[PDB]
């Protein structure tokens, strides 16, 4: 009835589904099998077919394998449908040519077939939500590909992505800015809502709250699986407050194109770290607004929160949220746009968050805040900066005009993203007339 | 008798409907397998204003539920009064409203609004003497507020006789629950301000200034919103459903607080209202009622009573009581606080006493509000969509739906228009 | 697009005996 | 074994507050018999009446 | 509802407070771990209620250095406080108070206003904050002033008090203990609404003519210390006749709005074989509490004049052998008053036993902290000021302040306001004549 079909594109993507998968499993009581041990909670992510063997709506496709090959070797082998897990034979090796236009074209039919497939026994279809990077070549360009066949087949449909900011101070690639300068411009056109997340900042907080000095990209999923859980909680219980992907789409962003959320997560916190605390929901309101427990490096007093879509989950009762969001549009230090004067979209479930085996703890209380706000305009101008000067002399450009990519992708690109920081400063200066 | 069709548009209506066909269910001794086991036979009297009747004595409620999303609809199915509804009557649709009031009244609304307006008249063709039509809707958001004022239109165009009775709650000051709550309650006021005949306007964070200070609650949950919500409106038609002196019904209701027929939001008010703590300590009378009546506590709008002037005041009493102490303290409050009520309308207060209170009261009262203090709440949500409209916010999905730019200012100069006349009677 | 019973309709109610219907005097006379 | 013995002798160090995918060998700064996979956090709602 | 935030800043205000929660959590029905065992509200003020009662308390320990706080997380209350209301750094301020301002710090400034931010967040009536400070030290006097200053900033208007260890008359422990003390003094002294002071040669020699140890050492002291602060606070956690607050501290004691430095006197410090043999009558405990040798700073009041005294009563004192105490002692002669100011001797009494750490002191049935405010500190004051000048006659030690940061002028007004404060002192001591 009420469902959202999942893609997932890239090393960032296939981790991402594997842990969002495992933590979904246990959250629904689906063994990895598919049994569940012995009613319609199911229906959004997992589909049934006979002898109740419960399989997930996911498309995971990456250009190289044995990725993939972790995933249908290991002990969830015999939950995913091998049909959906499709594999390339040539790694896209880190460049948007080798993701949108050579390889990408053996199996981007594939990929939509099966993407219409799924599609097929869907009544009410909600929406999509694709999962990447904006680093490796598979998921820039083949994501890019993605929304712009997506966009053109289900235009009418809510598609939202997932995507893993490049880190603004480590990175794990050289081709870092040209990947995500290319994705971004590609997919800036059709994305309806893009959840930033970055690493940085998962480290960061890992570190503090987590109270782990030696954390893994499996942490690191598993927090950012928790988002994407808590997002999606009223597609899949009951609550006070059913908010849905539409709602979302028409909260989380006020201008066709100012459409980048950042995604924060509250009770974080790490066992010999919550028996001190009363968890009220006054406080783990607070915790998402201080600049720490931001999961994208961008310091948010540096700018005006546009809209926050709160997303309470477990017992909360729905009120101790009106006196945290009076406590909190009093103060000075969050500031918001003068022509918003409402601010909030607020969502409340009754499903108390389930803990996977792990880092996290068992809490009565979680909240996932989703702000847009203007900050963003300083982390997308860092790499533009970046951009140009690797762009001012030349480098790494002939692997991309190669390989089949014309050279004046690079310069419209570029001019699109300076459209994009004069629409972020038109829209957080503030009204005289 | 006179028939009153219920309508449940929105989730936060569909809620609040829930837990009326809880109230005036277990009021009227309908458990929920549907059968009759009551303890009076004069509470079966007038089970002919919100039940039709099936074979065998099923007391099913005349309510059509109407929601673009299916699962407050397994929701109010699942609930503890849900196997009393019509099973057909359950007129959901697989689509998203998204709280868009162009996605709920120009879109997929526009699409169900026939089966809707189908099975209206089903419930209003099997009738003889119908009387009223009362939705419960959110002003903000969608669906209730998308299709809400589209099922407003529709059912005040085929049916024009017959009253109409709007329990939309409106956004607070404090906070608001939808980013596009501005832009939606304006386009619903737009389309509830020349059609209706009775509104009630129910404030969320009037509700807890009642719930926190009167009812001395910490945890008030959406039952118990909702139940607050549900006692007035249940309270309003109780002269219609219970015998009295000085009956009064639903119209005339309206034709004493309607003097203009763009004047008709009404702040509503419930004031047997007792805290647990001091309930033993309570001496309950009817100039206690009216004295927690009128203070400026317990009205469900948040906009204040002392920053303006009422034009009519409303007390529908339940229970067997005096009426010398009515008249009386009723004289006393007018000549009390003498120049918050309007020197043009003499004797601007309407008394209608039923001898049958609530179940678990002796004494009740509903209190219906119909004052300049409007005027507060129709300044802010016009500030903020002009603030909010200024510059083109939250818009693009309203005009990709079919609309056009007029469409935002027509409604902004209505809900000017609506503040002109509320001000004009402030000076008179 | 019609659904079961909203294709069947009537013009007159049918009530049981402790209902006050208009005809309540012409029936409670021949009770 | 070999490697049992080898991380045996090798628990007396910054190992032990950096473990390499776990916190901090967590359980002497809890209450001694607790369950940690239960025992839900925070303070619950009363909800008199 | 009555509550109020302690900061403990320095070596020093950790073992104060060390010694202050040890007899807290003994004064309510709280474990070393923190639950209550076995099976009313006193506990708000200093604890909270984190569920199924695990009762973390309300202090927000801060060092500069290691190995203070972290015997504190490796024992005994090592369950009992939030590992993040225990701030360590990994450095010294190095009796530097140009290293407690600047360069480490500023560092650690940012944090620990966090956890106080959360702490008052999760406060209804945030009563005051209590800063255990040491005058002394470098963690405990630039990072103190750092703190004055933002806690000052960020949250005004809310009374905050000190506990502090006034530098010894003579004895002393290091060498920069002038420096240190008058820079402090100099920035604290226009943020800090009050400020008691105790004095450790003071606390020596009423341990060795009372509590008849010959050799006590820094435990012994500090238990003396928590029961005069648990004798300030104990008005605030349980019932009494007379209830004094903080704020009615805050205003009692001080005078002017420079002149805010009391100095503490706790009476019974007697030693366990002496206690069963005196009638302890309320009478004689005041003569003791302004008897010149149970002062708890080595500072002789008979050289000025009493400006006003706060006695706080605990046990079962009747409310008015007070009242004939409070008036014999103003009858004497030798106890003398500035002539401003007749209503000198304030009354609180608390039906408050005080309650006995495992140690030195003994079960006495009324006890009272006398907190003076008088003229008699600015001979304190002076012979700290002739300490400054003999050292800074010739630039000894300026090199590593000038070498971290602290500017070469900043001497200049620390001791032009000093000459300030010795000159209000002497101007409110002066009788009046117009
Ligand atoms: N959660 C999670 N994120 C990852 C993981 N591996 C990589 N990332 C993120 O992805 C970025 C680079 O990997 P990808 O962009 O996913 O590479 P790709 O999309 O698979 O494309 P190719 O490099 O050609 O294989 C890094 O900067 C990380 O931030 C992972 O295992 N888990
Ligand atoms: N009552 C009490 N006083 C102490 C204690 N430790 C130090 N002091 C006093 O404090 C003075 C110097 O200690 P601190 O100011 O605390 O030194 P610190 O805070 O560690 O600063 P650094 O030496 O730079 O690390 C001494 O002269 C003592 O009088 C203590 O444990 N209890
Ligand atoms: N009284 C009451 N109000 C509710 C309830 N549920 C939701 N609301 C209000 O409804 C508003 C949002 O509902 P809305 O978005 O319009 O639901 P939708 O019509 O299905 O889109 C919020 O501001 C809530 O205050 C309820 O159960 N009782």
């Amino acid at each position: 009835q009420r469902e959202c079909i999942s893609v997932h594109v890239g090393q960032a993507g296939v981790q991402i589904g594997n842990a969002c998968w495992e933590l979904y499993c246990l959250e629904h009581g689906i063994q990895p099998d598919g049994q569940m041990p012995s009613d319609d909670s199911f229906n959004t992510f997992f589909s049934e077919t006979g002898a109740g063997k419960h399989v997930p709506r996911a498309v995971f496709v990456d250009l190289e394998p044995t990725v993939i090959d972790e995933v249908r070797t290991g002990t969830y082998r015999q939950l995913f449908h091998p049909e959906q897990l499709i594999t390339g034979k040539e790694d896209a090796a880190n460049n948007y040519a080798r993701g949108h236009y050579t390889i990408g074209k053996e199996l981007i039919d594939l990929v939509l077939d099966r993407i219409r497939k799924l599609a097929d026994q869907c009544t009410g279809l909600q929406g999509f939500l694709i999962f990447h990077s904006f680093g490796g070549g598979t998921g820039s360009g083949f994501t890019s590909l993605l929304m712009e066949r997506l966009s053109v087949d289900y235009g009418k449909k809510s598609k939202l992505e997932f995507s893993i900011y490049p880190a603004p101070q480590v990175s794990t690639a050289v081709v870092e800015p040209y990947n995500s300068i290319l994705t971004t411009h590609t997919t800036l056109e059709h994305s309806d809502c893009a959840f930033m997340v970055d690493n940085e900042a998962i480290y960061d907080i890992c570190r503090r709250n987590l109270d782990i000095e030696r954390p893994t990209y499996t942490n690191l999923n598993r927090l950012i699986s928790q988002i994407v859980s808590s997002i999606t909680a009223s597609l899949r219980f009951d609550g006070a407050l059913n908010v849905d992907l539409t709602e979302f789409q028409t909260n989380l962003v006020p201008y066709p194109r100012i459409h980048f959320p950042l995604a924060t997560y509250a009770p974080v916190i790490s066992a010999e770290k919550a028996y001190h605390e009363q968890l009220s929901v006054a406080e783990i309101t607070n915790a998402c607004f201080e600049p720490a427990n931001q999961m994208v490096k961008c310091d948010p007093r540096h700018g005006k929160y546009m809209a926050c879509c709160l997303l309470y989950r477990g017992d909360v009762v729905p009120k101790d949220v009106n006196a945290a969001i009076a406590a909190i549009k009093t103060k000075r230090s969050i500031q918001f746009v003068d022509w918003c004067p409402t601010g909030f979209k607020v969502g409340i479930n009754y499903q108390p968050p389930t803990v996977v085996p792990g880092d996290l703890a068992k809490v009565q209380r979680a909240v996932c805040m989703l702000s847009n706000t203007t900050a963003i305009a300083e982390a997308w101008a860092r790499l533009d900066h970046k951009f140009d000067l690797m762009y001012a002399k030349r480098a790494f450009v002939h692997w991309y005009v190669g390989e089949g990519m014309e050279e004046g992708e690079f310069s419209e690109a570029r001019e699109d993203m300076a459209a994009l920081e004069k629409d972020y400063e038109e829209v957080g200066m503030d009204s005289v007339e | 008798m006179r028939e009153i069709v219920h309508l449940q548009a929105g989730q936060c209506g569909n809620q609040i409907g829930a837990k009326f066909w809880e109230v005036i269910s277990d009021e009227h001794g309908i458990d929920p397998t549907g059968t009759y086991h009551g303890d009076s036979d004069l509470q079966l009297e007038r089970i002919n204003v919100y039940y039709n009747e099936a074979t065998g004595g099923k007391y099913v409620p005349r309510a059509v539920l109407v929601d673009l999303e299916p699962g407050t609809m397994d929701s109010v199915r699942s609930g503890p009064f849900g196997q009393i509804f019509r099973p057909d009557n359950f007129v959901f649709g697989q689509s998203g409203a998204g709280n868009n009031w162009a996605k709920g009244h120009y879109t997929e609304g526009a699409e169900l609004v026939d089966s809707v307006l189908d099975v209206v008249r089903k419930e209003a063709e099997s009738c003889d003497c119908l009387q009223g039509f009362q939705l419960t809707h959110s002003l903000g958001g969608g669906t209730g507020s998308g299709m809400g004022t589209l099922l407003i239109s529709k059912i005040r165009e085929e049916y024009p006789d017959r009253i109409m009775n709007t329990f939309s709650v409106v956004p607070s000051p404090k906070v608001s629950d939808t980013v596009v709550e501005p832009y939606n309650a304006t386009l619903s006021v737009h389309q509830l301000v020349e059609n209706t005949d009775e509104t009630y306007c129910i404030d969320n964070e009037a509700l807890y200034d009642i719930c926190f200070r009167t009812l001395k609650l910490t945890t008030p949950t959406y039952g118990d919103l909702n139940h607050l919500v549900s006692a007035t409106m249940s309270g309003v038609t109780t002269c219609l459903r219970f015998p009295g002196q000085l009956n009064a019904d639903l119209r005339k209701l309206a034709v004493n607080m309607v003097p203009f027929p763009r004047l008709h939001f009404f702040m509503p008010g419930f004031a047997p209202l007792t805290s647990r703590g001091s309930q033993q300590y309570r001496a309950l009378t009817v100039p206690e009622l009216t004295q927690q009546m009128f203070d400026a506590k317990n009205m469900m709008a948040a906009c204040d009573p002392r920053h303006g002037r009422y034009l009519t005041v409303a007390a529908v009493f339940r229970g067997r009581m005096s009426m010398k102490e009515v008249d009386e303290q009723m004289l006393n409050v007018q000549n009390k606080n003498s120049s918050y009520f309007v020197e043009w309308i003499p004797n601007n207060v309407k008394t209608a006493v039923c001898d049958i209170p609530p179940r678990g009261l002796k004494m009740s009262a509903t209190f219906i509000g119909n004052s300049t203090a409007i005027q507060e709440l129709f300044k802010r949500i016009s500030e903020q969509f002009t603030a909010m409209f200024r510059r083109k916010a939250f818009l693009h999905w309203y005009t990709g739906e079919g609309m056009d730019e007029m469409e935002f200012t027509e409604a902004e100069s209505n809900m000017n228009d609506l503040g002109n006349p509320v001000v004009t009677r402030g000076a008179c | 697009e019609r659904k079961g019973s909203l294709t069947l309709r009537s013009h007159h109610k049918k009530y049981s005996k402790p209902v006050l219907v208009y005809s309540w005097n012409h029936d409670r006379e021949a009770y | 074994q070999q490697k049992i013995k080898d991380k045996k002798e090798s628990v007396y160090f910054s190992n032990q507050r950096a473990p390499l995918g776990k916190s901090h060998d967590q359980t002497p700064g809890l209450p001694k018999g607790l369950d940690v996979p239960n025992t839900t956090f925070g303070t619950a709602i009363i909800r008199e009446l």
